[PDB]
């Protein structure tokens, strides 16, 4: 009944957390591999065929981690539901996302030697270039897509969270942590589009323009800022796709800001009741001086009235006027200050 | 100028008593002869009418 | 009368449904053409002519179903009015409009080879090239003005449309589905741009930089960004255009971008009493441990006191008054919240 | 008294309306003459005597304009405050303002041929270019300013205008019509900035990049959308001072229309209750035909149930499943707008 | 007691004020230093080491300031709390932020000439330079961080301060001048990374491209904006890692704007109802001559109607229903704004 | 179209007595024998009926 | 289950009587020998506990 | 100090009687010998006037 409901939501809990660290460590593998792959050794050595079955090794562990957990899944639906037979859920929105989940999380770099011919023509320059690249590259960077069990664990191990879809998921986390949500995902994605674009690009630049990573920061940051590309323009069609990507990315991120220090910059209820105390006592203190120049100013004028003078009387009268005009300012200011303060 | 100078002199005028006093005109200075000076040539104390009198 | 009125309104629904299939047709035709026409063959040959005759075929027949559309939109006038004649309903102003869409709708490649002197400067280069294009070219693009008729279409056959002008049924659109306008009008002038920059920058483009139509995608991606040019700066000044146009309408859908994740992040009278509620629980909790600190620290305090020692009392004392800092927080935090829940 | 205020304001009107006449007359006639002495005639030909002596006679009679205006604003401020000498009005800030105006309307190519050494580097190559450039074009760019005179007619013969300051105008203007003042000026700013940009660097441009003046406007344009630059960096300080100018406008103008795309997506009150009576006619309808279908899908369980078949009620049931789903998810979304309606 | 606590605020008042004075005076003799060193003489010259003897005194003095004031502040917190003993108040938190203050404010050239061998590749060419730089280069950049005391003094010293944290006045900065904020900090941070970028880049620099100050304020701009680079890219990662400081400081300060010129558009209450009665005296004539245009051309229908012509009545027809249709549009609109009035 | 005649001759019956006057046909005609003609021909003063006779 | 099954039971009621009848039947399916061997298996009118008992 | 201690007193003493419980006292520091030597040494119940003594 419940208790078994509940153990059902802990084998689901414990299973995603494992998968988790296989999807990583699939990831950390290939990255690795990676980076040595192209001067710690050759692709045919013994050491690229012995890390390459690390993440074979981690990829069949990890499919059949996820194909038990979307097992976990169905019977949460048979408990739910009341029903008994697997076709009762076995719809076919189900078998998509198992599927795609399936594919996704089976592309990683096959072990053994395999290379084909690439070809792109440089940029700002317009001259072919051809190199035999190793097929791992375009394996590797779908790895990436990996990602997303970090936000199914994240559901699953939220304290608040256990209709709870990831859109109201998704919106509370942007009302009580906006910025740590806008700054995780932001650095996270500056790292791996960077790395991406470097990687992509090792092959068909010779000048250490991109394939550089600090260079390739660079370039990642200044077209998610959408300032522009400078010199840092890919030569490749993955370079291209990757900082295209960061730019989409960068005018949606850059569009929730708008719409987060727009709602960070009104007052509270709280605060506008302090912020009107404060003013109110600013503009007491201006009556009083305004108010206090105006008989300054209109005896002055008086005085100087007297003494049968005319460049005198001109320069107080000139003075009167416009500490009135300040007295009335003041007063409207004041005024305006008390009717919000009433409603 | 009239209204003003009504609004200025109720500004002054903090006890509400419509009478201004003269520690009020030595207070109203610090935001010595010409005070005394300028009360003696409004003139036992300053009312609306002198105020409008010495404004004028 | 009403009968009437209704069978009008069926008329005029049917004919956009034509008008749209031979309004899609002469433009599918022209691509076609216009594709082949490069490599295919050559403008002179007869297949050039005879797919240049099933534009002509299906533009005089369109021509006919707007003038029939508008022949319809008489009547429907003439019935809602009560009015016999014709003049009545032939006002200075549905005269130019009945003009304006048989002067669209008649522009496309007339059958017939006619060759023009095309001089454009290259770009970064600042070269000139001269080169003989057809004519054909500078009428194929203004054919993509036809998809009016799909606006047309929406309208007459949307079922909750049937004042009911324009900006009232775009205005529901970004209500009920801001998403699906927003992408399906982004994609589609992706595909429409694109290859109207590839299209008329075909001629002076002779390194494959933005005569490819994969390239040409990413210049009108990044110009629709904003992000910028980098080396896909067009040569002809029909590749400067519609990099324009394509930029201006970039500015304008990431402003109702801005104006629709700021409505889509705001909560719901139904999220905000969830949200109170889990705020309310986590609180709930917060306040008791933080309490529990403040008694545990000041007991603390006091155990170390008698124990005649005097750096242990004094870390007792400093976590004592840092628990009591952090109650007060929460406190001030459960405050706030039962203020918002209460209105 | 009255009528005398009226007379001055009638006569403030007047003299307005021939300043701009002569305003717009003097940066005519400086228009003309750039363009005409670049090729048309050299600087030191009886006819760039003759049409620089016009700009001199207009500038001439503008500033007895100008300051006749003035004067009359003097007399207007001497009615409204009852005062006689001229003194009680000369504050310190009117002096500063009518001085400004005198110094930017006194700005004009003076006429008599002088010339001065201009060098800058080129861009894109860093070459340096050094030309003898004409002293009327560094002249001829601020005549611009004078288009203040425009503001001031809009405000002076605007029948809703007659605190009135150009604040609370050009608020309300963004009201009335916040499309007409966000096009005219954008259009406005075109032409002016991109004849500007091609005036100023058409002695540094040999290869007619930014000289001509189509690609002047394309530069403009892209510069203001915030685009980029591509090939179109100007050479000199005066085409970039522009291009920086443009730069600010376009991202105060790209902060309006958020602002203003912002207000005229938002429903009305009239509009709302349309909206809400064709949605709940939707979902009336769609809560019939949701519960039908439960109705169907659950007897068809049945019906299959004693047929002794095993894979027939199996799918009859995963759909009445579904049915169920969706029958309350419409009930959801139709509750959600009762509660909408009544409040 | 009380006196004694307002003591507490005059010392730590006055500490600020002299804490910036030679704050400023540790960059300004440093900004001076740095550009005489590059012409005037060389580092190893006796007015080299004479002017880094300034700037080391000053920050000798400086970090002696800072620890006086945070004395100043710890007792500060013995009065407050009625605590004794100075660990009760050294927290880990506290000793983190005096460090961090300290190595901030102790970052300056030292004096001795010191040189470290710079490579970096230069933009739009790749071709590497190495140059022999001095090390102040890279000590002198950190002295800007200096400009945290010009916060501190802000807060010791603003009349409506004196919870009370940063967040507040700022808030309350954005609110009471927005626009004074925004400018005085767009400003400042254009001469500061202008010259920051200026002085990083005078050593890879032989074409007098972004060593220039002027062509250095342009890229600042340009970049600031997100409009491009151009062709000012920078050749070292200093000045590539400022221009990437001010893309984020000019996408987070056009991100305010959007946030300030939406507040500053809203028309208030009074205002709202000065611009409800000018609408509605307009709207009240408008109906007035509509009907009247409406009583005209229905009598002059009926005119023409006896005179047995053709051609006359179905002009007159045309123009009434014209009228008929304007007249109820000015209905709605005056409708309309009685509504909002009332409510 | 004799719900907007209703509604214009409403408009120009600012009194509010239901029966326009011949100052008002002239006044509403600023923003000379054609007046008097017309005023002839929907005939001492016009009605609601005479209005929507003309009109018609 | 049930409870929505009653939701649907009242949404087809829509005169509330709270007996739905075969011309109702009728009606909600076109949204011929089926809706009458339905009625036969579920019954001279349907109520909610033939409801509940048709839909287990 | 005073108020804060009165504040997480009263927050202890869920029940509202004003007397807090030693199966309270075990129950806030789940959050053996020392909660009883506590217990003695601020003592056969606790109150305000302990909880201040014991604070102090
Ligand atoms: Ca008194
Ligand atoms: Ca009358
Ligand atoms: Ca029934
Ligand atoms: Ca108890
Ligand atoms: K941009
Ligand atoms: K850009």
């Amino acid at each position: 009944a419940l208790r078994r409901r509940r153990a059902l939501f802990e084998k689901r809990k414990r299973l995603s957390d494992y998968a988790l660290i296989f999807g990583m460590f699939g990831i950390v593998v290939m990255v690795i591999e990676t980076e040595l792959s192209w001067g710690a050794y050759d692709k045919a050595s013994l050491y690229s065929l012995a890390l390459k079955c690390l993440i074979s090794l981690s990829t069949i562990i990890l499919l059949g981690l996820i194909i038990v957990y979307h097992a976990r899944e169905i019977q949460l639906f048979m408990v739910d539901n009341g029903a008994d037979d697997w076709r009762i859920a076995m719809t076919y929105e189900r078998i998509f996302f198992i599927c795609l989940e399936i594919l996704v999380c089976a592309i990683h770099p096959i072990p053994g030697n395999y290379t084909f011919t690439w070809t792109a023509r440089l940029a700002f320059s317009y001259a072919p270039s051809t190199t035999t690249a190793d097929v791992d590259i375009i394996l590797s960077i779908p790895m990436f897509l990996r990602l997303y069990l970090i936000a199914r664990v994240m559901l699953l191990h939220s304290k608040l969270f256990t209709n709870f879809n990831t859109r109201f998921v998704m919106k509370t986390l942007m009302t009580i942590c906006p910025g740590t949500v806008l700054l995780v995902f932001s650095i996270s994605l500056w790292i791996i589009a960077a790395w991406t674009v470097r990687a992509c690009e090792r092959y068909h630049d010779q000048q250490d323009v991109t394939s550089n990573f600090l260079g390739a920061m660079w370039l990642i940051s200044i077209t998610f800022l959408s300032i522009g590309y400078g010199d840092m323009v890919p030569n490749t069609y993955c370079g291209k796709g990757v900082c295209l990507l960061t730019g989409i990315m960068g005018a949606g991120c850059t569009a929730l800001v708008v719409a987060v220090v727009a709602r960070k910059l009104e007052l509270t209820k709280a605060e506008k009741h302090v912020h009107n105390f404060m003013m109110d006592i600013q503009y007491t203190k201006e009556m009083k001086e305004s108010a206090a120049r105006v008989l300054q100013e209109a005896w002055m004028f008086y005085k100087h009235t007297r003494r049968k003078e005319s460049h005198a009387a001109r320069r107080h009268q000139r003075k009167l006027l416009a500490a009135i005009n300040a007295f009335r300012q003041v007063r409207l200011k004041h005024r305006k200050l008390r009717e919000q303060v009433n409603s | 100028s009239e209204e003003e100078i009504r609004e200025a002199f109720r500004v002054f005028d903090k006890d509400g008593n419509g009478y201004i006093s003269a520690a009020e005109l030595r207070h109203v200075m610090t935001n010595d002869e010409e005070v005394d000076e300028m009360i003696r040539e409004a003139d036992g104390q300053v009312n609306y009418e002198e105020f409008v009198q010495m404004m004028t």
